[PDB]
C-alpha cells in the first residue's frame, strides 16, 4: 500500500524494506529512516511500527 | 476456479513416472491454455517440471511433462524419486497468468531410513534456578520421520512434564528435534533424569540426561 | 531466472499490514513478470494476479485484489504483494510466479503472514549442550533452543554457522504465545564441547540476537 | 510496543541555570516551557528522561537522567519545580513535565541526583496567567461558574507532538587519552573514538580500539566519543549537525492540551440604596473583582474598575438603565423608576 | 518604494505604470488584472424541488362508513366519498349493498429529484473581493492573485503588492437569487413556508434536505372513481416545474456591466467596472542607480508608420547614442501613446525602433528611454475595419 | 507562534556555509570563530577553525489548535426573532426567521415578523473572536500583518497551513564557550492581544 | 506486432511473438487492413 522504502525497495507501510525490525539495529539506519519517512508520509507510523519495540526483536 | 479433480495422489518408487492424471472439472487446458504440470515444492517453492502445456519446464528434472492427461491435467514426471517430495500441480495458463491448482504434494520410495542419534543433555545449569529443568534429547537423523517421545521421569512415564517438540524432517532422510523431560525446578529436581524414550518405527532409543 | 525474493513473516495484527516482497530476478522490476500469489493456509496458490516482465507488477485476481495489494518497487527489482490490513483468517505465503517460461516459470520465495498483534518483550535462546554423562558419540548434540518468543521474524539457529552439519531442529511454535523449539547441531566431539558450538534466537526490533552454548556441563 | 524511550536517551545541557551563579552541563535543562493554557498548568520540556526507566521500561517511581556520558536513573521524588515555592508537578514523560507551579519570575527545576546532586536549573520563567471572569480568583471555588479555559491535559501519549530527535552530537570526553610515559598511550575504553593526535603526520583516525601514538601526549592527543545509539531532542543548548547535514529525527511529544471548564467564584451582592437617580451599592469584595457600570441605552459609558477595598459606589441611575456587573454573577439592572 | 497606481477595472488592457524612484533609473512596470471575482453573501432560505401528491390506496369500507382523520401531512387530503359502488377486476370489491365509503387520503411529498435539484433561494449579502492579476515588472512576468479587500497582501517576487478595495458596486447578485442547477436567476423568492398556489417556488424547502415543506398546491380531492378505485383528486401543477418551464434568462446572458456571473460558489468573475488602486512596495533592487544606468542621449524618434488603429501602430526608429550597454527603460512619457515594449537594451549608438501608437491620429507624444525624454509627432492613419475584437489603445 | 531553533551547526575546523532555508522567518547566521566548550570539555577538537552556523525558523502555535484568534470579516447581519401571543387565550410561542420572508404560520395564525426598524448591532466591520471574546478590532493584513502588534503571527484562516510573521528574529552572536543560539525575538502577539 | 517491451519493440508480424519479459501492454498487435479497400469516408479511419 504505502511505499515504505528505505532507499532500496518500496515495501508496505508496516512491512517496509527493513519492516519490521528496522529501528533498533541500524540506529543510523533508524536515523536515515526518520529522515526519509520523517519527510515521507508514513514514517511516523513506520517508525513506531518499526523501531518502537514492535519490530521482530519485540514480543510482537 | 482453476482447481479440477487434480492429481492429488502420487505414491511411487524412485524413478517412477509420477502421473498426476487429474480429471479436469471443466476439461483439458491447452498449450495456450497452459496446462502445466509444475512442481509446487514443499516450503511453497513454485517450480515448473512441465510448463506452458506442451513443453517441459526449466529448472526441473528432464523427465517432467505437463500437458493434458485423461481429460484433464496430466503430469508425467519421469524420474520421480523418494527425495522428489513436491506438488504435482497440473494447472492452466489463462493467457494473463498461470493458475496452479490444488496439486498433489507427494513423497516417493527412496530416502532410506536411519537410526536417530539423540544427544540427551540433562536439565542444565541455565534452567535449574528459576523453575525450569529440561533434560532434552536433541535427536538428529531419525529415519524416516516416525519417532515418538515417551515419558520416563521419576520412575513413571510423565503425563505432565514431558515435551515432544516439532521434529524437523531432514533432507538426509532423518527427523530431528528436541524431546525432553522438561519440568520446573520441582519438575527437574524431582525427576531422576529429564528423558524422552524414542520409539522410532517401533524402535527403541533414549534421549535422556542427568543433572 | 525470474524468481521472486520472497517476503518475510508478516506478523501484523488483525488489521495489521505488511508486504510479502518479491525481489524479482531474471529481469528488473520493470523486467521481471511477477505473479502475485497467496500460498493460502488450506489449499495453496490463491492468485494475487499475473504481471508480465516489461511491467512486472501482478495485475490482481478475481478475489485476489484488496487486502492483498499488488505494488511494484520496479527500480528496486521487485514487487510487493502486501498482505495489508487483513482479518485473522488470511495467514498465507506471499509469493511471485515468473511470467516467462510460459507459466509462472519461477516461483517467489514466499512469506508467512499472520494477523496477530503483540507487545515488546524479549526473545529466548537457551543452549542444549552435551550430556552430564557424555551426550557425545560420533557426532554430539550441541545447539540451542529458541524459547518464549513471538511473532515473525525471530530465528533459531544451531551450531553457530560452523555447525551446519547435523541440524535436527524444532521451530519456535507459539505455546502460550511463546515460540518454543530446539535445534541440536550434531557437531564434532572436538567441536562439542571441545570447540565452540551453540544455537541462537534473533529479531532486529531492538537489534536483539542471542546465542546459547552447546557444550557439556562438566 | 511504543518504546520511544528506548530510542530516547538522556541529553546533557550546558545550561546557565546551574545554581550558585554557574551554569553547568546538567541534564535538568528545560528547553521550552509550553504553558500557553488558560487553566494555568505549565508544561516544560526538560533535558532528562524523566518518567522513563533506565532499563527502557515504564519507571513508575523512577526517572532517568544522562549521568557522565551514560544513562542513570533516580527516584521520581527528586523532581522539584519551584517558581515561587515548589509547586505541584502534575506529570512527567521523557523530557516533558507538566505541573501546577505558583506565580514567579524565575522557574527552577531541580533533579535530585543519585548521590543527592540536586541540579537546580533556574531560567527566568514568568509564569502568571490571567484568570478568566469578572473577578480575579485565588483558589479553587466551592460554588462558582465554570468558564472554558485551556490546559495541558494529562494524556502523555505522543500524539500531535514532533520532538526533534536527531542524531546525538559529537560527545567529546577527555578520558580517551592517557600518558604512555607521557607518550601517546590512550586506551580505547569501548567508544566511537574520534582520535585527533597532535603528533607528526597522520594524527587523525576515528577508531574504536586502543591507540598508541607514542610521542603523543594528553595535550598531544584528543579523544571524542561517537554516538550512533539514540535520537536526542534537538535543544538549542545541544551542539547540532555541523558534522552532519539535516539528517535528524522526529518523534511523538506527550501531554496534549485540551479545553475544560474551571469553576471560579463570584462574591455576594452588596447593599443597595435606590434613591432619586442614585444607586448606592456598598459591595465588599473578597478578591480583586472587576465591576462594570454601563448605561442601558445608546450612550453606554461602560466604565469598569477592579475592586479591592470596601466600595460604596453611588452609581447614577440611567434613564435607559444601568448594567452593573460586579464580579462573576449576572449584572444588576437598574431602571430608575420615577 | 510603494508606487500607488489605479488600474482601470477591466481586464486585458495591460496598463503601464512608471515607477519613478529618485536615485535610480526610470522604472516602468506593466500590470494587468486577469480576472476579478465577486463572490456574494448567500442566505439559502427557499429550496426548490418537485412536489408529488402521495395519495394512499383507496380505503374502501365495503358496506360501511368510517370517519376520516386529519393526518398531519403537507396538504393531507382526507375524503370520505359516501356510497361507493366499487367493483374490482375480479368482480365486486364490496359484497355489501350500498354503504361502501371511499377513504381518500393524501399528502404532499418532496420528489426524489427534489433531493437532487434544489432551487437555492440565496438571500443576497455583500460580495467577496478577490482577483487574479499579472504584471511584467522587475524583469519578470509574474502574477499575484489577491483577495481584494485591501488586506490580502502578496509579497511575491520580493514585491509587496497590495491591491484592493475595488471602486465599483454593480453587483451581479440581486437582493434575492435562485441557484437553479447552473443558473443564477435574480428572482424574488416567496414567503418561506408562506407560498402561493402556482408560484415559482410552490414547494418551499426551508432546509435543503429539510423536513418542512411550505406547500399549498391546491390539491382538491374530486369525486370518486365510478365503480373503480381511482383517486379523484385535482391539484395544481409543479410550480417549480413551472419554474422549470419558465427557466428564465440567467445573468450568463443577462449580465449588465459585462460581468461573468459564474456559480458554484456564486461568483462574479470578469465584472469589468471601476478602478483598482494597487500599491506595490518595490524593493531596493528595482531601484537601479542612474549613475549605473547606460548614458543614452542624442535620440531622434523618427516616426516611420502612423496607423490610428486597434494596435499600438506607431513605429519609431529612435536613434540613440548609449554610453554603455543596458536595458534602458523605454517607457512612454506621453499621455496618448501605448508603447509595446517596456525596456529596450540600448547598447550604444543604435536606433531602437519602438512600437508605440495611440488612438489619436495627430499624436505628439513624449517617451523617456530610461532618462531620455523625446517627442514624436505623427499624423496616424484611419481605421480599416469598423469592428475590432475587444478595445485597444 | 513559536521559534523552531534547531541544534547548532558547529562547523568545527572550518568556515560555515550560508544556507537560506525558505521557512517563515528563515533566520540563519554564521558566527565564525566560535570556541565553544562541551559538557565533556571541548565541543571543538581544534582551536581556531570552529564556528557556529546557527539557524532557526518560525513555527506555528502548537496550541493554535486550541488558542485561535478569528478575524471575522463582518458583513451585513441577518435577524431572527421569537415572539409569543395569547391567541384564542392560548399563550403560544412562534420563533421565525424574522427577515420578513420566512414568515411563520403558528396556531392557524400567520405571523409576518420583521424587518426590524434599526440595524445598529454590536457587529462592526472587522470583528475579532478569541474563544469567548467578541471585540470590534481593526485587524492587520491577512498575510500582511505588522511586527509585534495584536496579530503578528497572522494566518489566512485558523486551521490554515501558512502564516505571515515578522517576529524580529535577531540572532546575536553566541555566548562564550556554550553552544547556545542567542536569538532576540519579539514578544508574543498571542500573549499581547490575548493579555491585552 | 509492436512490442511495448525492451528490445524487440516492432515488427509487422505473421505469427505469435515471443517477447518473454513483456507485459500485457508489453506487446501491441495492430490488426491492419492490408487485404481489401474501404470507401474512404474520414469518419472511417483513413490513410494516415
Amino acid at each position: 500500500p504505502v511505499m515504505c522504502l528505505l532507499a532500496n525497495t518500496t515495501f508496505p507501510c508496516s512491512q517496509p524494506p527493513c519492516t519490521p525490525c528496522c529501528y533498533e539495529k541500524e540506529p543510523e539506519k533508524t536515523l536515515r529512516m526518520l529522515e526519509d519517512n520523517v519527510m515521507s508520509p508514513g514514517y511516523y507510523q513506520l517508525l513506531q511500527a518499526s523501531l518502537t519495540c514492535s519490530p521482530r526483536r519485540q514480543r510482537r | 476456479q482453476a482447481v479440477v479433480t487434480q492429481e492429488s495422489a502420487l505414491t511411487t518408487s524412485p524413478g517412477e513416472t509420477v502421473t498426476l492424471t487429474c480429471r479436469s472439472n471443466i476439461g483439458a487446458v491447452t498449450s495456450s491454455n497452459c496446462a502445466n504440470w509444475v512442481q509446487e515444492k514443499p516450503d511453497h517453492f513454485f517450480t515448473g517440471l512441465i510448463g506452458d502445456t506442451n513443453n517441459r519446464r526449466s529448472g526441473v528434472p528432464a523427465r517432467f511433462s505437463g500437458s493434458l492427461i485423461g481429460d484433464k491435467a496430466a503430469l508425467t514426471i519421469t524420474g520421480a524419486q523418494t527425495e522428489d517430495e513436491a506438488i504435482y500441480f497440473c494447472a492452466l495458463w489463462y493467457n494473463n497468468l498461470w493458475v496452479f491448482g490444488g496439486g498433489t504434494k507427494l513423497t516417493v520410495l527412496g530416502q532410506p531410513k536411519s537410526s536417530p542419534s539423540v544427544t540427551l543433555f540433562p536439565p542444565s545449569s541455565e534452567e535449574l534456578e528459576t523453575n525450569k529443568a529440561t533434560l532434552v534429547c536433541t535427536i538428529t537423523d531419525f529415519y524416516p520421520g516416525v519417532v515418538t517421545v515417551d515419558w520416563k521421569v521419576d520412575g513413571t512415564p510423565v503425563t505432565q512434564g514431558m515435551e515432544t517438540t516439532q521434529p524437523s524432517k531432514q533432507s538426509n532422510n532423518k527427523y530431528m528435534a528436541s524431546s525432553y523431560l522438561t519440568l520446573t525446578a520441582r519438575a527437574w529436581e524431582r525427576h531422576s533424569s529429564y528423558s524422552c524414550q524414542v520409539t522410532h518405527e517401533g524402535h527403541t532409543v533414549e534421549k535422556s540426561l542427568s543433572r | 531466472q525470474i524468481q521472486l525474493v520472497q517476503s518475510g513473516r508478516e506478523v501484523k495484527n488483525p488489521g495489521e499490514t505488511v508486504k510479502i516482497s518479491c525481489k524479482a530476478s531474471g529481469y528488473t522490476f520493470t523486467e521481471y513478470p511477477m505473479l502475485w500469489v497467496k500460498q493460502a493456509p488450506g489449499k495453496g496458490f490463491r492468485w494475487m494476479g499475473l504481471i508480465y516482465t516489461n511491467t512486472g507488477e501482478p495485475t490482481y485476481a478475481e478475489e485476489f485484489k484488496g487486502r492483498f495489494v499488488f505494488s511494484l518497487e520496479i527500480s528496486a527489482s521487485t514487487a510487493y504483494l502486501q498482505i495489508n490490513n487483513l482479518t485473522n483468517e488470511d495467514t498465507a505465503t506471499y509469493f511471485c510466479v515468473r511470467d516467462y517460461f510460459i507459466s509462472l516459470d519461477y516461483w517467489g520465495q514466499g512469506t508467512t503472514l499472520t494477523v496477530s498483534s503483540a507487545k515488546t518483550t524479549a526473545p529466548s535462546v537457551y543452549p542444549l549442550a552435551p550430556v552430564c554423562g557424555g551426550t557425545t558419540g560420533s557426532s554430539v548434540t550441541l545447539g540451542c533452543l529458541v524459547k518464549g518468543y513471538f511473532p515473525e521474524p525471530v530465528t533459531l539457529t544451531w551450531n553457530s554457522g560452523s555447525l551446519s552439519s547435523g541440524v535436527h531442529t524444532f521451530p519456535a511454535l507459539l505455546q502460550s504465545g511463546l515460540y518454543t523449539l530446539s535445534s541440536s547441531v550434531t557437531v564434532t566431539s572436538n567441536t562439542w564441547p571441545s570447540q565452540t558450538i551453540t544455537c541462537n534466537v534473533a529479531h532486529p526490533a531492538s537489534s536483539t540476537k542471542v546465542d546459547k552454548k552447546i557444550e557439556s556441563r562438566r | 510496543n511504543f518504546n520511544v524511550y528506548k530510542a530516547i536517551r538522556p541529553y546533557l545541557a550546558h545550561c546557565p541555570d546551574c545554581g550558585e551563579g554557574h551554569s553547568c552541563h546538567s541534564p535538568v535543562a528545560l528547553e521550552r516551557i509550553r504553558n500557553e493554557a488558560t487553566d494555568g498548568t505549565l508544561k516544560i520540556q526538560v533535558s532528562l528522561q524523566i518518567g522513563i526507566k533506565t532499563d527502557d521500561s515504564h519507571d513508575w517511581t523512577k526517572l532517568r537522567y544522562m549521568d557522565n556520558h551514560m544513562p542513570a536513573d533516580a527516584e521520581r521524588a527528586r523532581l522539584f519545580v519551584r517558581t515561587s515555592a515548589p509547586c505541584t508537578i502534575t506529570g512527567t514523560m521523557g523530557h516533558f513535565i507538566l505541573a501546577r507551579c505558583p506565580k514567579g519570575e524565575t522557574l527552577t527545576v531541580g533533579f535530585t541526583d543519585s548521590g543527592k546532586i540536586s541540579h537546580s536549573c533556574t531560567h527566568p520563567f514568568h509564569h502568571d496567567p490571567p484568570v478568566i471572569g469578572r473577578e480575579k480568583f485565588h483558589s479553587r471555588p466551592q460554588h462558582r461558574k465554570e468558564l472554558p479555559c485551556s490546559t495541558y491535559a494529562q494524556s502523555t501519549a505522543a500524539t500531535a507532538e514532533e520532538i526533534e530527535v536527531h542524531m546525538p552530537p559529537d560527545t567529546p570526553d577527555r578520558t580517551l587519552m592517557s600518558q604512555q610515559s607521557g607518550n601517546v598511550k590512550i586506551t580505547v575504553n569501548s567508544q566511537t573514538v574520534r582520535y585527533k593526535c597532535n603528533c607528526g603526520d597522520s594524527n587523525e583516525g576515528l577508531t574504536t580500539t586502543d591507540k598508541v601514538i607514542n610521542n603523543c601526549k594528553v595535550d598531544q592527543c584528543h579523544a571524542a566519543v561517537t554516538n550512533h545509539k539514540k535520537w536526542q531532542y534537538n535543544s538549542p543548548l545541544v551542539p547540532r549537525n555541523a558534522e552532519l547535514g539535516d539528517r535528524k529525527g522526529k518523534v511523538h511529544i506527550p501531554f496534549p492540551l485540551a479545553n475544560v471548564t474551571c469553576r471560579v467564584p463570584k462574591a455576594r451582592n452588596p447593599t443597595v440604596t435606590y434613591g432619586k437617580n442614585q444607586v448606592i451599592m456598598l459591595l465588599y469584595p473578597d478578591h480583586p473583582t472587576l465591576l462594570s457600570y454601563r448605561n442601558m441605552g445608546e450612550e453606554p459609558n461602560y466604565q469598569e474598575e477592579w475592586v479591592t477595598h470596601k466600595k460604596e459606589v453611588i452609581r447614577t441611575v440611567p434613564t435607559e438603565g444601568l448594567e452593573v456587573t460586579w464580579g462573576n454573577n449576572e449584572p444588576y439592572k437598574y431602571w430608575p423608576q420615577l | 518604494y510603494e508606487h500607488v497606481t489605479v488600474i482601470p477595472n477591466t481586464v486585458g488592457v495591460p496598463y503601464k505604470t512608471l515607477v519613478n524612484r529618485p536615485g535610480y533609473s526610470p522604472m516602468v512596470l506593466e500590470m494587468e488584472l486577469l480576472s476579478v471575482t465577486l463572490e456574494p453573501t448567500l442566505s439559502l432560505d427557499y429550496i426548490t424541488c418537485e412536489y408529488k401528491t402521495v395519495i394512499p390506496s383507496p380505503y374502501v369500507k365495503c358496506c360501511g362508513t368510517a370517519e376520516c382523520k386529519d393526518k398531519s401531512l403537507p396538504d393531507y387530503s382526507c375524503k370520505v366519498f359516501t356510497g361507493v359502488y366499487p367493483f374490482m377486476w375480479g368482480g365486486a370489491y364490496c359484497f355489501c349493498d350500498t354503504e361502501n365509503t371511499q377513504l381518500s387520503e393524501a399528502h404532499v411529498e418532496k420528489s426524489e429529484s427534489c433531493k437532487t435539484e434544489f432551487a437555492s433561494a440565496y438571500r443576497a449579502h455583500t460580495a467577496s473581493a478577490s482577483a487574479k492579476l499579472r504584471v511584467l515588472y522587475q524583469g519578470n512576468n509574474v502574477t499575484v492573485s489577491a483577495y481584494a479587500n485591501g488586506d490580502h497582501a502578496v509579497t511575491v517576487k520580493d514585491a509587496k503588492f497590495i491591491v484592493g478595495p475595488m471602486s465599483s458596486a454593480w453587483t451581479p447578485f440581486d437582493n434575492k437569487i435562485v441557484v437553479y442547477k447552473g443558473d443564477v436567476y435574480n428572482m424574488d423568492y416567496p414567503p418561506f413556508g408562506a407560498g402561493r398556489p402556482g408560484q415559482f417556488g410552490d414547494i418551499q424547502s426551508r432546509t435543503p434536505e429539510s423536513e418542512d415543506v411550505y406547500a399549498n398546491t391546491q390539491l382538491v380531492l374530486q369525486r370518486p372513481s365510478a365503480g373503480t378505485v381511482h383517486v379523484p383528486y385535482s391539484q395544481a401543477p409543479s410550480g417549480f416545474k413551472y419554474w422549470l418551464k419558465e427557466r428564465g434568462a440567467s445573468l450568463q446572458h443577462t449580465a449588465p456591466f459585462g460581468c461573468q456571473i459564474a456559480t458554484n460558489p456564486v461568483r462574479a468573475m470578469n465584472c469589468a467596472v471601476g478602478n483598482m488602486p494597487i500599491s506595490i512596495d518595490i524593493p531596493d533592487a528595482a531601484f537601479t542607480r542612474v549613475v549605473d544606468a547606460p548614458s543614452l542621449t542624442d535620440m531622434s524618434c523618427e516616426v516611420p508608420a502612423c496607423t490610428h488603429s486597434s494596435d499600438f501602430g506607431g513605429v519609431a526608429i529612435i536613434k540613440y547614442a548609449a554610453s554603455k550597454k543596458g536595458k534602458c527603460a523605454v517607457h512612454s512619457m506621453t499621455n496618448a501613446v501605448t508603447i509595446r515594449e517596456a525596456e529596450i537594451e540600448v547598447e550604444g549608438n543604435s536606433q531602437l525602433q519602438i512600437s508605440f501608437s495611440t488612438a489619436l491620429a495627430s499624436a505628439e507624444f513624449r517617451v523617456q528611454v530610461c532618462s531620455t525624454q523625446v517627442h514624436c509627432a505623427a499624423e496616424c492613419h484611419p481605421p480599416k475595419d469598423h469592428i475590432v475584437n475587444y478595445p485597444a489603445s
